[PDB]
């Protein structure tokens, strides 16, 4: 245990934040994933870049009611992950509000990554594939990398690329 | 009679045939449970003959080791002096006896039974721990290999409950390396309806939530310590042991992550029931009232008010001689009144209302010798005065100002008590008269408490607020 992080996962409900956190940390999956009643850890130990990394994954609610409580944790987050489901368009159009909360609460060393979940319905995807980086044409830290939890496609790519992008910068 | 036992000792002392011996001591087992007398009072057996007969004559054997390690446990109960002679050996032997016989659900129950009857002494736990065996590996292997056996899971767990209390502060943090968590937690799942297994599992989880890199892993979402709630709700609604242990664990868990506990509503709705149902087990009070004094900002940021206050008054009244009960209870009363203004109207000297201000007054005046109780008591009499203009007329007449100034001057070498007592003296006087003897007695003491802590930002803020109340007759005021 050489370093501790605080990577948080934020996004409007129904997209699959808990499913991505589970696919990375413990690889389990049930189709009736009960919605997170608040915030919740899922601690992880990853060994990379010649260091042991104690990664803490704060899974958040997504409702409008808990939007205050989650606001307490945007400060310490070394890397923030924002998610939108490609089958519902309004689950992407929420993103101005999430970006407003990020720009209000986050820190200066907070890398902000966007992730599109549930890619196995790309043929039914009501949101396109080009729109991601087109929205990420804002502040240059905003990456974009679509993935899919239930089929385990580019899942750990998200977290591993994120922790590399984090610890390649700070001393 | 005794000459039969002499023949038995003479037979067991000389090994000639490897199979006949297992009869003789077996008959002794009958005389072990034959309660006609304490004929095993000679102290020659069971400590100097039976241990060499038990380790040498059959180390690997289930021939003799089973009935031998059964005779030892049947002896330790009846003949008491063996408990003094087993150590001061039997501890290097039992680790090998568990190691070799790693594959018998009927020869490991007796080993763990001698362990759970043997570790109650002390000074043998230390000698077992300092060895090459690493007994935790043995008990955890015996628990791993044998699900569904009700006695390896218990007689284990009860042998960890007494072994985790004195291990380390780093081996404990190691056992959270994906070990303790699986064996201990799982037993909770298979035997969720048996009492003693659940009580000892709650104890063991309570005994490795001591570090700070461990409360994270326990409150996490991979081994979620909300098994405390299900244990306090189903397997023991009306038994004080599991309630007390569960609630002390829940007090230990409340580190800087409150909004997991209070949001999961069943972890602040159940602790209150544990307080109100059992007002006579002081450990339950010093756990639960402290836990709810911590969690009250979150439980009132999200009736529900009336929960604590009757229990806090009952805790103040009954456990008078204790200091921790009164500290935690007036802490919870203060932190309840400061975050719910309405029941300020429900705490008064009149009929129906609770006279808790007198109780906090007497609870400060008794326990003069402790800084923590005066700290929390001045914080609990501050809030009880700033929202009322009738409680600052009884205490002003009973003589609490001289008492609190003597208390401050006795604890002159601490800034906490000076700050809290000065806040009490500031809130107590506001909007009253000052008969010049009062000022001439007080103001030197506040100036003494003002030039002995000349760094703390609130001990001069409260002081240069409190002295503002006091600043023939002219031939006295000039003096
Ligand atoms: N096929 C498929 N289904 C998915 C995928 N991700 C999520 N789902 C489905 O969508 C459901 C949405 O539930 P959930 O994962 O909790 O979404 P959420 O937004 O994280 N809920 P909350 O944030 O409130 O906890 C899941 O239960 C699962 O059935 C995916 O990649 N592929
Ligand atoms: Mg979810």
């Amino acid at each position: 245990a050489d370093f501790k992080l605080q990577v948080i996962i934020i996004g409007s409900r129904g997209v699959g934040k808990t499913s991505l956190m589970e696919r990375f940390t413990d690889d389990t999956f049930c189709e009736a994933c009960k919605s997170t009643v608040g915030v919740d850890f899922k601690i992880k130990t990853v060994e990379l870049r010649g260091k042991k990394i104690r990664l803490q994954i704060w899974d958040t609610a997504g409702l409008e009611r808990f939007n205050s409580i989650t606001s307490a944790y945007y400060r310490s987050a070394k890397g923030i992950i924002l998610v939108y489901d490609i089958t519902k368009k309004e689950t992407f159009d929420d993103l101005p509000k999430w970006m407003k909360m990020i720009d209000k609460y986050a820190s200066e060393d907070a890398e902000l990554l966007l992730v599109g979940n549930k890619l196995d319905c790309e043929t039914d995807r009501e949101i396109t594939r080009q729109q991601g980086e087109k929205f990420a044409q804002q502040i240059t830290g905003m990456r974009f990398c679509e993935a899919s939890a239930k089929d385990n496609f580019n899942v750990d790519e998200i977290f591993l690329k994120l922790v590399d992008d984090i610890l390649k910068k700070m001393p | 009679d005794e000459e039969t036992l002499k023949k038995l000792i003479v037979r067991l002392n000389n090994v000639q045939e490897g199979k006949q011996i297992e009869t003789l001591v077996q008959i002794l087992e009958d005389l072990l449970v034959f309660t006609y007398s304490e004929h095993a009072s000679k102290l020659f057996q069971g400590k100097n003959i039976h241990v060499p007969l038990l380790i040498v004559l059959d180390s690997y054997m289930a021939s003799v080791q089973q009935v031998g390690w059964s005779l030892l446990c049947k002896l330790i109960e009846v003949c008491p002096g063996t408990m003094q002679s087993l150590m001061g050996g039997v501890h290097q032997l039992i680790l090998k006896m568990l190691t070799v016989h790693n594959a018998s659900v009927n020869l490991s129950v007796i080993g763990l039974k001698t362990l759970d009857l043997l570790l109650t002494s002390g000074k043998i736990t230390l000698l077992i721990l300092d060895e090459e065996s690493d007994i935790f590996m043995l008990i955890f292997d015996a628990m791993h290999s044998f699900p569904a056996n009700d006695e390896v899971q218990k007689l284990g767990c009860k042998a960890l409950h007494v072994l985790f209390e004195r291990v380390s502060e780093e081996q404990l943090t190691e056992f959270v390396e994906n070990k303790d968590y699986m064996i201990l937690l799982s037993a909770l799942t298979n035997f969720k309806d048996e009492e003693e297994i659940v009580l000892h599992v709650l104890h063991c989880l309570h005994s490795l939530a001591i570090p700070c890199n461990n409360v994270e892993v326990l409150m996490s979402g991979n081994v979620r310590c909300y098994n405390i709630v299900v244990e306090a709700m189903k397997a023991f609604p009306m038994s004080e042991r599991i309630q007390e242990v569960s609630c002390c664990l829940l007090h230990r868990l409340t580190l800087g992550n409150f909004f997991n506990i209070l949001v999961l509503n069943e972890v602040h709705e159940f602790v209150v029931k544990a307080v109100q149902q059992y007002p006579e087990n002081a450990a339950l009070q010093i756990s639960a009232l402290s836990c709810l004094a911590l969690l009250t900002e979150t439980i009132f940021l999200n009736e529900d008010k009336l929960f604590w206050l009757e229990a806090c008054y009952k805790a103040l009244t009954w456990h008078r001689k204790n200091k921790h009960v009164q500290e935690a209870a007036c802490w919870a009363l203060n932190n309840l009144l400061m975050y719910q203004n309405s029941l300020h109207e429900k705490i008064g000297d009149e009929d129906g209302h609770f006279p808790a201000h007198r109780e906090v007054m007497l609870s400060m005046l008794m326990h003069s010798s402790s800084k923590e109780v005066f700290q929390a008591s001045a914080n609990a009499l501050s809030t009880l005065l700033e929202q009322n203009v009738n409680f600052r007329k009884i205490l002003l007449s009973k003589g609490i100002h001289l008492n609190v100034l003597e208390l401050m001057q006795k604890h002159i070498h601490s800034p906490e008590v000076a700050e809290s007592g000065c806040k009490m003296l500031n809130h107590l006087f506001e909007g009253s008269n000052t008969s010049l003897d009062i000022m001439a007695a007080v103001v030197p003491k506040i100036l003494t408490v003002m030039k002995r802590h000349e760094t703390s930002l609130p001990v001069q803020l409260e002081a240069l607020r409190a002295i503002l109340h006091f600043i023939e007759f002219h031939h006295k005021l000039n003096m």
